């Protein structure tokens, strides 16, 4: 089964599993081994991992992390994935003191609406849009990772899961504890995450709900990022729009006049 | 995205599709075995209050199961108990714990049994779990109601899952289609209205390529008293869903 593989470092837990680096032993291809222990005589395979791995088999972008396979055993259950060099936590980082290209966040931000606007359109909550869980490689792509927490929705959604997304990344309807969600979510995420580019430092830092809550408040009033021009102004505070209606979509956002001159950086490793 | 949502949804329920003929390669199972058990998972779903979803999913991962794996009739409801718990995992916040699926088939499997055959299930289906439902697009549908009209949304979620039960003649056709024509006669029972024109433009289904579905369909409500399987019947008369099961069918389509 995994005779073929050989783990070369643990990279992380996500929302649920281990992951690793490992090398096939026959290809040279280095992966991703996310190894999942199955509750064989309790609860059985996680909903988590039922959902990541239905979900993953069907959302194939360049944006999106690839499953490569479902290794299958009695007792526990190995995802292969594509490996990624780091995370986009781990780059800002790096870059804090010297600063990211604007060119390379523009680009960043307009392949994650790529994928987000695919997950979206291919009825797919993400859920958990932090840098921790966004994936770049040494050729200037970045990809959404760690599908744990994802759903797929109805149209029109219905109430869902109230623990979802972590607390400096989590929309204003969540925090106030409205009855339905949807899309908006994860877009209030990736609003976060552009400001947490240019800065390299937290958007809304909360800590707590109600800390959260009064962050929001006074960046934005009652219902910023200096380096951004009037363009990138203009696409962060539809992004951060307060109601969820109002708020852009990913498939909007890529028709934004931000994006008019967008390349693909190579980034700085 | 509601219109790309809806069009990955019709692309996905051809390939989600189980085989039409399948229970004619079963050598130990029948239709009126199946009727059986989706009649039991109606209850179950009452027992715990799952979504409709969950229920709808749950017959689809039987039927691909046993469009592909051979089961004799005293593991049938292993089966079916497995499915539910996939698709409880899948589609609910709060899904009931294994211990309670157990408890529910009056202790003729174990624990061991259902576990090792959720894992079976899973690898049959390839952990192909997100399918379209009849339920998915009708709630899709009813927001081209003028008015909205709770009696309606309630009798064609009912007329979806008497659909459920019967795999002759159900199995042919699509969950799209079923939708179709489930909410062609709620609208029509209740109301008077039909098919509406802003879904044809929606779903490019007009009255007569609903037709053989909703003849069908049409016999399923009036005989619907006279099936051996009832718990769908005693579920829909309930308040929750207005009572909509004790409404006499129409005679007539005028089709
Ligand atoms: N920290 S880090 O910068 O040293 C570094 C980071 C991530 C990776 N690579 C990588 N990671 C994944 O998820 C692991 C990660 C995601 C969720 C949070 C915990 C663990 C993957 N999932 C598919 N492919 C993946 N590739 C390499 C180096
Ligand atoms: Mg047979």
């Amino acid at each position: 089964s995994m005779e073929n593989f050989q783990k070369v470092e643990k990279i992380g837990e996500g929302t649920y599993g281990v992951v690793y680096k490992a090398r096939n032993k026959l290809t040279g291809e280095v992966v991703a081994l996310k190894k999942i222990r199955l509750d064989t005589e309790t609860e059985g395979v996680p909903s988590t991992a039922i959902r990541e791995i239905s979900l993953l088999k069907e959302l194939n972008h360049p944006n999106i992390v690839k499953l490569l396979d479902v290794i299958h055993t009695e007792n526990k259950l190995y995802l292969v994935f594509e490996f990624l060099h780091q995370d986009l936590k781990t780059f800002m980082d790096a870059s804090a003191l010297t600063g990211i290209p604007l060119p390379l966040i523009k680009s960043y931000l307009f392949q994650l609406l790529q994928g987000l606007a695919f997950c979206h359109s291919h009825r797919v909550l993400h859920r958990d849009l932090k840098p921790q869980n966004l994936l770049i490689n040494t050729e200037g792509a970045i990809k959404l990772a760690d599908f744990g927490l994802a759903r797929a929705f109805g149209v029109p959604v219905r109430t869902y899961t109230h623990e979802v997304v972590t607390l400096w990344y989590r929309a204003p309807e969540i925090l106030l504890g409205c009855k339905y969600y949807s899309t908006a979510v994860d877009i209030w995420s990736l609003g976060c995450i552009f400001a947490e580019m240019v800065t390299r430092r937290a958007l809304f830092p909360g800590d707590s709900e109600i800390d959260q809550l009064f962050r929001i408040f006074r960046t934005l009033g009652t219902p910023v990022v200096p380096p951004l021009d009037e363009d990138g102004r203009s696409l962060l505070s539809q992004m951060l729009h307060y109601d969820p209606n109002k708020r852009i979509s990913a498939k909007a956002a890529l028709a934004h006049p931000f994006f008019q001159d967008v390349t693909k950086p190579v980034p700085h490793l | 995205y509601h219109e790309d949502i809806h069009t990955y949804l019709r692309e996905m329920e051809v390939k989600c599709k189980p085989k039409v003929g399948y229970m004619k390669k079963q050598p130990d199972i029948t239709n009126s075995m199946r009727a059986i058990l989706v009649d039991w998972l109606v209850e179950v779903g009452e027992e715990y209050k799952l979504q409709n979803e969950t229920l709808h999913l749950a017959v689809n991962y039987i039927d691909r199961f046993l469009s592909s794996m051979s089961v004799l009739r005293g593991k049938l409801q292993l089966v079916g108990t497995a499915a539910m718990l996939l698709a409880s995992k899948f589609e609910e916040i709060y899904p009931p714990e294994v211990a309670e699926f157990v408890y529910i088939t009056d202790d003729t499997y174990t624990k061991k049994q259902v576990l090792r055959m959720e894992h079976l299930v899973l690898k049959v289906l390839t952990f192909d779990l997100a399918a379209p439902t009849v339920n998915q697009f009708l709630t899709q549908y009813f927001l081209h109601q003028q008015p909205a009209n709770c009696k309606v949304e309630s009798l064609a979620m009912f007329l979806g899952e008497l659909s459920l039960i019967d795999a002759d003649p159900y199995l042919k056709y699509l969950p799209s289609v079923i939708a179709g024509a489930a909410f062609h006669l709620a609208l029509y029972t209740v109301t008077g209205q039909s098919w509406p024109e802003s879904l044809i433009r929606k779903t490019g289904y007009t009255l007569e390529s609903l037709k053989p579905c909703l003849m069908d369909l049409h016999q399923t409500y009036l005989k619907a008293p006279q099936h051996a399987q009832q718990s769908i019947r005693e579920k829909y008369k309930n308040s929750k869903y207005h009572g909509v099961s004790l409404l006499n069918p129409p005679e007539t389509l005028n089709l």
